[PDB]
């Protein structure tokens, strides 16, 4: 074990990426919330280009 | 055109955009490649040979709107509007209040503003569908009449219908989520969530824990205000140094119970308890509050014409049409031409006819639709003045107004500018004895700033005594005793008997001076540097 | 006074939802003011007290409560009979100044259940309740006369609440306004030239213009005076429009009589004498 | 709210009075009356009602502020004719006309229990 | 002037000295009170090689 | 940062179709702050070998 | 969202004519005929309904709206 | 007060006056919910 | 660091003395109120509930003062605290018998802030002496400050969301000090440029133009209605302007009623009308195009701003001189009230109709552009032939770029002049432009006809796209569009390319504005720190803080700049 890597939302590893909207609402997730930004200590974080 | 049919086939079966990429009828292009390519503006006109100054075109734009960003894409016909207004809209669009997702209930952000009755734009750009804007609108298309009225709409404001406010005009919920954690405060010292009584604890200053539950937390649905204790917890400190009887029920139970800042009022929305990576037990509570439009609150048009509510009137007081239609908003005419925002009129003109048509118009800046006359000709067809101008009856005398009025629907923004959060005042309260300056600000009930330039004006004013009241009396007042033998401030001063100036053996020749306390501190600071400044009237 | 208008009256058309009529021989100030009376002045009953006992639905109580306001209660039971709760010197409220309402719903069914005004009942003595298949044992319903869908409930959602309807009028809040937009017209030919109408062809003709139908682009008279006001009252459903007008007419008279009594009181309270 | 309740627009406080009566201190047979919790809506017909009277030398009114609920009326009539009578005459005439308007309305509505055709 | 702690007045020995954080004032109710001094409020200051 | 003064912000013409010209804050960061075009895309890097 | 009764511009009720409209749409793909059938002869009322949108069903789409 | 914890995920009241470490029966999750207030609450229809 | 603590870097100097916080102050967003007198300021009740004044008890008002104590904190017309002669203060909220509580003359009572009180109001940022003025309070609903429009003028405030700051003095010296100096009425004329600072604007200015129209006629009923709006009036109804066929009053008659009755302002109609310098002399039907008022009675002349204020020869400046600030402020408040009420009933709007011009002229304008387009091509081909003659002292390119620029300017001006002709006087836009409000002919060109050439630092758009601006253009292109010329109108819309060039220039204005905004604060600071060392002395000589003489007398006369005025000496008359 080398570490715990923070992952971008809607990543390939964000397993929710395959789930339907219906699945996402089943998860209480927003289907129009694609993410693409990390969640750090429960806070949403976006990289600026 | 058959490839389009393939794109149509994709809705059911398959025909990927990548296949379209694989089709090689379109390619993806960088700026270096752009330097060499002969780009075309449009498929139609450029293929013409009759006036072919060039025909060496190599590639063509999908659509000129593709230059546009998320914000610019929202406002129709930006080219009929002054260019910066769009940048102002692009910023102000970001400033607007609105919905943002679907599951607001699971969400418990520190701050949120959501509209009761949002509306998709009566005039829309097709791309906004891809922006899912019609799914998540952030304003409504209100029907507005352009008129100066009483001048209360002058300079970046508007008069609005109070009676419309009664129907639920732009009313919104405000949600604030509070979070609070329990944790150690030393080897033994720690916070302890509870509902302490006034005699079983200290540090309670004066506030009561009635709202609390035995757990120390307020119940969900409870009415709240900006003073009471929102979360109850207390921390005993020495456990042994208190010893022997100065017991009391308060013991060493020092208060650390969380209370609400002296401003907010409302009802408890939600309460959630859990634990984190730190492991410490913590709770999160959401508080619901309601935002209603009020005089002075900031609002905005979709065309970057922001304005505050200058005032609100009942529907009866408002001037009205042949039907008696009172507009939702009364905007000052003059604000448009100076800014040259013709597009603002086009939303209204397109919106008017679309409403009459009962059908949505596209808001793409580039068309062959001939929006000027054809719409105007069409506006005449629904049985209206072809230019949109219409006579209205007086709200008070009922008489027909001398001028004719351009009236119609328009997408409007409620901006993130709670004026009641912007106000701030104080006459007396907590200070900062370290400098004797007022508290930092409103969230600590502080005084208001005084700047170098107000001083500069005040000198230019010549009213030294008001500055003196302001610099001394309204901020930093002090009394000092000095030895007559030396301008050095040295006294022991039995503040009920003797004064004396040690080192000078002064016994009676004491004198009193008025200076700022912060200034005396600076002077003491000079003495710490071994400087002995002194001062006399002689 | 030696002379006054005869306030000519003519009624053109009436329904339970609207009334169209023409008033003549009267001042324009009277026409607008009475028009202002039609909206604000008419007293009505509306909910002022709501307790929500339970709500497992998605919406928050205050949303529904605002909606409870938005409910168009019919006023066809002389709602004026109830004393004002303020003046009724009763502990906050009473049946002499309040009606009571209660709503309890639970979605045990798996499919989405819809909630309606019918789920809300007048616990107080059956003064005519919300307009939802109560007036209409009439084979003339709109489609169902389910007038308002309160909310929808997926399986598992519940709603328990109580309400108090109280006396009020449009000026207090629009929810107490028993009227929608009020139609009004005088002098379509613009003989008074209250506005220019440049190129009258750019101005389509009004239905009243038709009577003075004309192809002379707008006849003119400098000596003219506002006359033949055309009315069409649009009731919101809360009451029959003509009946709204009478209550409006009665109220304005009463409003004036009290001022005269006060005017007598001004001269009584004063040292002035008149006779 | 940092603003008064809606009933305060028309409802008077126990220390308030609906109207206040003052004599003019500038010209003879004139007075200025102040009406509280009221608007131009009342004001305009009464001005007109007084204007209809030829015995009136002067009549006029205004709110002190639109946000405020109060009006003031200045009136001057012939030296033999008091401004109080003009206001009294104007209101009694106006109320009377309203009653007939109502009665003709009643006659007009009543005049079609079925249909006019 | 050592009798500070939390209770004294010139007319009576104070029995109670409430701290009004809101206005940042010290009040002694049973006579009228302004024992003076709000030190900057602890209820304002309750959010705070070898 | 590196390379300052006599350089400023205005606009470059190649930005056409690359960035929305209107999409910028009205603060001092104006023009200093840019925003992605509607259909612009970014190279991820590959091996030409 | 959740069709507010009474058109803000006038006051025309529509507390059940949304679904009826939606019914009208399923029955007739003519908004004009739908809009007309509803009785919204005024376009202010038409704008009310035409520009209305109801996401609640998506909110309903969730399962967990149980607690 | 019988109130005091309606777990989030099992969606069930724990319901006691306890200083337990925010635990929950069957459902090991710590996410807790607190019952609606047992108080008189007036609402206006404005 | 002990030196640092002092040093100024948030030290005792800059971080404390140069800027700190104060009490008895409030700041909110601003809202408009033309109904307010120029001294009034609208004030939130909560602020008024927050604000208080500690009055010293006098036997003349002690009973009332006691009522405020008795009324206490529980209502606005009450008092929060009382401060006794010996220094003792009492909280009336916790006092056991607030009403029964004893009090005497010489005690101080902290009562709530009341209306009619004088406060000092400020802009932030503060730029001049009118930026801080004494004001009269007005207690109102909602947490908004309401102000007279014309008070916005020296403030330059915007209701887009500006906050400004107010301070309430607690001393009678200062109350006098604010009243005798800080009060706005004295602030009317600026000594910086011996001109007035007040200015009636926008709606008010437009309706005034509208009001001066010859076609303005009034009814007796409305005259009474107008008369009541008057803040002051003689009580004596004026004679009708017309008797037959029916009695009537003119707006000029009624405007002249507003005017004080023994002062006149002449010579500056300052409107485009009539003609420049000799046409109106063309017989002297002196006409409605020139302004003239006698004995407080307007003879003729559509009004302008140069008449209305903030300029030389203005009515406002002379009224200030004769009638004084106090009479002029009441006249000004009164006129705004009247014009507002007339405007309210008269009404004013704007629409696409206002953008409508004549098709044929509009057809001629495009064809004028077509000839100019053709004119550019003639210039391009000659240069390509190298047969084009370079301007002396300039390169051929400098000539070429200059030559194309004259054409793009002449054509746009010509086509603009067609649009100035093409618009009726009936138009709101022409009405708005003429009145002296926020508009002009160039606007008409931009909205109706043509925006014109876009440029970079005054130069045509550079070839950033490799000897090109865009790949839509051919290489070596020199078309005006290829260099930023916006030929279309705001009504016509913009091409994708023109919009971009239009967007670019908008940046230039905006960037310059942001940079200019920061720098002025800094430059001023450099300026103030220098000039603070000097003041006028009683011997008329100008001196510094060390009493050394700067001037024999201030401005070499010792007189006030405000009392100075623009005059012609005319002794430099040509022929001896
Ligand atoms: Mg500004
Ligand atoms: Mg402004
Ligand atoms: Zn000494
Ligand atoms: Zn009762
Ligand atoms: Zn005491
Ligand atoms: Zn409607
Ligand atoms: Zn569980």
């Amino acid at each position: 074990f080398i570490g715990k890597i923070p992952i971008m939302l809607r990543s390939t590893y964000c397993l929710l990426n395959g789930l339907t909207d219906r699945d996402l609402c089943e998860l209480n997730e927003c289907p129009l919330d694609p993410g693409g930004y990390f969640i750090i200590n429960g806070s949403e974080k976006v990289l600026i280009a | 055109k058959r490839h389009i049919d393939q794109l149509k086939e994709r809705e059911y079966n398959n025909y990927s955009w990548q296949d379209l990429v694989a089709s090689g009828v379109v390619e993806y292009i960088d700026t270096l490649e752009e330097e060499t390519v002969m780009l075309a503006m449009t498929p139609d006109d450029l293929q013409e040979k009759e006036v072919a100054y060039c025909s060496t075109y190599t590639h063509c734009e999908i659509h000129p709107s593709m230059i546009l960003g998320v914000c610019a894409s929202i406002i129709p016909f930006p080219d009929h509007n002054q260019s910066p207004r769009n940048t102002y809209q692009s910023a102000m669009g970001k400033q607007a209040m609105g919905v943002y997702i679907t599951n607001f209930h699971v969400r418990m952000d520190t701050l949120a503003h959501v509209l009761y009755y949002p509306q998709k734009p009566l005039v829309t750009t097709r791309s906004m569908e891809y922006l899912r804007f019609r799914e998540l609108p952030a304003g409504i298309n209100s029907i507005v009449a352009i008129a100066s009225y009483t001048g209360y709409n002058q300079e970046d404001s508007v008069i609005m219908n109070r009676s419309a406010v009664d129907r639920g005009f732009f009313r919104s919920v405000f949600y604030r989520s509070y979070k609070e954690q329990e944790s150690k405060k030393g080897f033994d010292q720690e916070e302890v969530f509870e509902k302490p009584t006034r005699e079983t604890c200290q540090g309670m200053r004066h506030a009561i824990y009635d709202k609390l539950d035995d757990d120390g937390l307020i119940a969900p649905g409870v009415r709240v205000s900006g003073d009471d204790v929102i979360i109850g917890k207390t921390v005993t400190l020495p456990e042994n140094e208190d010893e022997l009887e100065s017991t009391n029920r308060r013991y060493t139970k020092r208060d650390c119970s969380t209370f609400l800042r002296t401003s907010e009022t409302g009802i408890v929305d939600q309460v959630m308890v859990t634990l984190n990576q730190e492991g410490y037990k913590f709770c999160k509570i959401r508080v619901r509050s309601v935002r209603i439009p009020q005089i002075g609150d900031k609002f905005a048009s979709r065309h970057g014409q922001k304005g505050t509510c200058g005032i609100q009137y009942r529907q009866e007081d408002m001037p009205f049409t042949c039907e008696g239609i009172t507009p939702d908003i009364i905007i000052n005419p003059h604000a448009i031409p100076s800014r040259m925002t013709i597009g603002h009129l086009i939303e209204c003109l397109q919106g008017k006819v679309s409403a009459n048509k009962g059908e949505i118009g596209d808001a793409t800046p580039f068309n062959d639709a001939v929006n000027v006359q054809k719409i105007s000709n069409l506006l005449s067809d629904y049985g209206y003045h072809l230019r949109g101008n219409e006579v209205l009856y007086n709200g008070f005398t009922g008489r027909k107004i001398t001028s004719q009025i351009f009236i119609g629907p328009t997408y409007y923004q409620r901006l993130k500018h709670m004026v009641d959060d912007k106000i701030h005042s104080r006459a007396r309260g907590p200070i900062q004895i370290l400098n004797r300056q007022p508290m930092e600000g409103r969230s600590r009930d502080g005084g208001l700033r005084f700047g170098e330039m107000e001083r500069d004006c005040q000198i230019a004013h010549g009213a030294a005594q008001f500055l003196r009241e302001r610099l001394f009396e309204a901020s930093d007042p002090y009394q000092v005793h000095v030895c007559n033998l030396c301008g050095i401030m040295a006294i022991a001063n039995t503040r009920t008997h003797t004064y004396e100036c040690r080192g000078c053996r002064n016994k009676t020749q004491i004198s009193l001076v008025r200076m700022p306390y912060a200034c005396k501190l600076l002077f003491q600071e000079l003495m710490s540097m071994s400087i002995a400044p002194r001062m006399m009237s002689v | 006074m030696p002379y006054a208008n005869q306030p000519t009256v003519r009624i053109t058309e009436l329904t339970d939802e609207n009334v169209k009529f023409i008033i003549e021989n009267t001042d324009l100030a009277v026409a607008n003011s009475i028009r202002r009376v039609f909206i604000a002045e008419v007293p009505i009953i509306a909910i002022d007290w709501v307790q929500i006992d339970a709500n497992s639905s998605v919406l928050h109580d205050e949303f529904i409560a605002h909606r409870l306001g938005l409910i168009p209660l019919i006023s066809d039971d002389i709602v004026d009979k109830l004393q004002y709760s303020r003046d009724c010197t009763c502990e906050e409220f009473c049946p002499e100044c309040s009606v009571e309402f209660t709503l309890d719903v639970r979605c045990n069914e798996d499919q989405t259940r819809h909630v309606t005004s019918r789920d809300l009942i007048s616990n107080s003595p059956r003064v005519i309740p919300v307009t939802s298949r109560n007036r209409d044992n009439d084979p003339n319903d709109y489609v169902e006369q389910d007038d308002i869908l309160i909310v929808k409930l997926r399986k598992g959602q519940e709603l328990r609440l109580r309400a108090y309807a109280k006396k009020g009028f449009g000026k207090e809040h629009a929810k107490w306004n028993p009227t929608a937009g009020v139609a009004f017209e005088y002098d379509p030919d613009n003989a008074l030239r209250h506005t220019v109408y440049p190129k009258p062809e750019e101005w389509p003709k009004s239905e009243y213009s038709e009577l003075d139908e004309d192809e002379s682009q707008a006849p003119y008279d400098p000596n003219g005076k506002p006359e033949r006001f055309y009315y069409n009252v649009e009731s919101c459903g809360s009451l029959r429009p003509e009946t709204i007008v009478l209550s409006a007419l009665s109220g304005l008279k009463k409003k004036l009589s009290d001022l005269q009594t006060q005017l007598s009181h001004e001269i009584q309270s004063d040292v002035l004498t008149i006779n | 709210m940092n603003a008064p309740p809606a009933f305060e627009s028309f409802l008077l406080f126990e220390g308030e009075k609906k109207i206040t009566i003052n004599k003019d201190t500038k010209v003879p047979n004139a007075c200025l009356f102040t009406i509280n919790k009221e608007d131009h809506t009342l004001g305009n017909i009464i001005k007109s009602q007084l204007l209809k009277d030829p015995q009136v030398l002067f009549a006029g009114y205004k709110v002190p502020h639109p946000l405020e609920h109060k009006i003031i009326i200045r009136v001057q009539t012939t030296p033999d004719y008091s401004p109080q009578e003009a206001f009294t005459n104007a209101i009694t005439d106006l109320i009377s006309e309203l009653s007939l308007l109502e009665e003709r309305f009643r006659v007009a509505i009543k005049d079609k229990q079925e249909g006019i055709e | 002037l050592d009798a500070l702690p939390r209770v004294t007045c010139p007319n009576h020995p104070d029995a109670i000295l409430v701290e009004d954080y809101r206005a940042g004032d010290m009040i002694c109710p049973e006579c009228g009170l302004v024992v003076g001094d709000r030190v900057i409020d602890v209820g304002s200051e309750w959010r705070t090689r070898t | 940062r590196d390379g300052k003064l006599a350089k400023p912000r205005q606009l470059h013409n190649t930005l056409w179709g690359m960035v929305c010209p209107a999409e910028t804050p009205e603060g001092h960061a104006v023009g200093l702050v840019k925003n992605l075009a509607l259909m612009a895309y970014i190279s991820v890097g590959s091996q030409p070998s | 969202m959740i069709i507010p009764v009474r058109c803000f511009t006038c006051g025309k009720i529509v507390g059940n004519k949304w679904e009826a409209y939606l019914g009208l749409l399923q029955a007739e793909y003519t908004e004009g005929d739908a809009l007309d059938a509803l009785g919204l002869k005024r376009y202010c009322c038409r704008r009310m309904l035409l520009a209305h949108v109801d996401l609640i069903e998506k909110l309903l789409n969730y399962a967990p709206l149980e607690k | 007060q019988p109130m005091i914890y309606i777990c989030g995920e099992c969606h069930t009241e724990n319901e006691i006056k306890s200083r337990d470490p925010i635990r929950c029966r069957e459902c090991g999750y710590r996410i807790m919910y607190k019952k609606r207030t047992k108080r008189l609450v007036v609402f206006d229809a404005r | 660091s002990l030196k640092q603590r002092l040093k100024g870097k948030e030290g005792r100097v800059r971080g404390n003395l140069m800027g700190k916080r104060v009490d008895f102050s409030a700041r909110t967003v601003i809202t408009p109120d033309p109904n307010l007198s120029i001294d009034q300021v609208g004030v939130p009740r909560s602020i008024a509930a927050n604000m208080t004044f500690a009055e010293i008890v006098t036997p003349f008002n002690i009973d009332r003062l006691q009522e405020l104590v008795r009324r206490g904190n529980s209502q606005y017309p009450g008092a929060k605290y009382i401060i006794r002669d010996n220094g003792d203060r009492i909280d009336l909220r916790f006092h056991p018998k607030p009403s029964d509580l004893h009090l005497q003359t010489g005690y101080k009572v902290e009562r709530h802030m009341c209306d009619g009180d004088i406060v000092i109001f400020n802009r932030q940022p503060t730029l001049h002496k009118m930026s801080m003025m004494g004001h009269r309070v007005r207690i109102l609903p909602w947490s908004t400050f309401r102000l007279n429009l014309s008070v916005t003028t020296p403030y330059n405030a915007d209701f887009d969301g500006d906050e400004m700051n107010l301070h309430l003095p607690q001393s009678l010296e200062t109350r006098a000090e604010i009243q005798e100096l800080a009060m706005v009425p004295r602030m009317i004329v600026t000594p910086q440029s011996n001109r007035p600072v007040m200015g009636i604007v926008q709606d008010t200015l437009t309706a005034v133009r509208k009001f001066t129209k010859r076609d303005v006629f009034l009814e007796r009923g409305e005259v009474m209605n107008l008369l009541m709006f008057l803040s002051t009036w003689d009580g004596k109804v004026p004679q009708p302007a017309i008797l037959k066929p029916r009695p009537l009053w003119t707006g000029k008659q009624i405007f002249s009623l507003i005017i004080p009755g023994h002062i006149n302002c002449i010579r500056t109609h300052s409107t485009h009308p009539d003609d420049e310098d000799s046409g109106p002399y063309k017989h002297i039907s002196p006409g409605d195009t020139k302004v003239v008022v006698e004995n407080g009675e307007l003879i003729m002349g559509i009004l302008c701003k140069k008449s209305l204020g903030t300029s030389a020869g203005s009515l406002v400046h002379i009224s200030y001189l004769e009638m004084g600030h106090d009479i002029t402020r009441l006249f000004y408040s009164n006129i705004q009230t009247v014009i507002n009420n007339w405007l309210l009933i008269e009404g004013h709007t704007i629409g696409i109709g206002d953008s409508i011009a004549d098709s044929k002229t509009y057809q001629d304008i495009q064809n004028t552009i077509k000839k100019a387009k053709q004119d550019v091509i003639e210039v391009i081909e000659k240069a390509h032939n190298n047969e084009l003659e370079p301007t002396p002292g300039n390169t051929l390119r400098q000539t070429f770029e200059n030559q194309v620029n004259r054409i793009l300017n002449d054509a746009r001006d010509k086509t603009g002049s067609s649009a100035q002709k093409s618009l009726s006087e009936y138009n709101n836009f022409k009405s708005m432009v003429v009145s002296g409000a926020k508009g002009s002919k160039i606007n008409i060109s931009q909205v109706i006809a043509v925006v014109g050439q876009q440029n970079v630092e005054g130069k045509r758009i550079p070839f950033g796209f490799k000897h090109r601006t865009l790949p839509h253009f051919i290489k070596d292109d020199y078309g005006p569009e290829s260099r930023g010329f916006v030929e279309n109108s705001y009504l016509a819309g913009l091409t994708p390319t023109e919009f971009f060039f239009h967007a670019m220039g908008g940046r230039e204005g905006l960037i310059d504005t942001a940079v200019k905004t920061a720098e002025t604060g800094y430059i001023q600071r450099r300026l103030i720190k220098s000039m603070e060392s000097v003041m006028v002395k009683y011997d008329a000589t100008v001196r510094n803080s060390i009493n050394q003489v700067v001037q024999l007398r201030y401005g070499e006369d010792g007189l006030a700049g405000e009392s100075v005025e623009f005059q012609n000496l005319a002794t430099l008359k040509p022929s001896n």
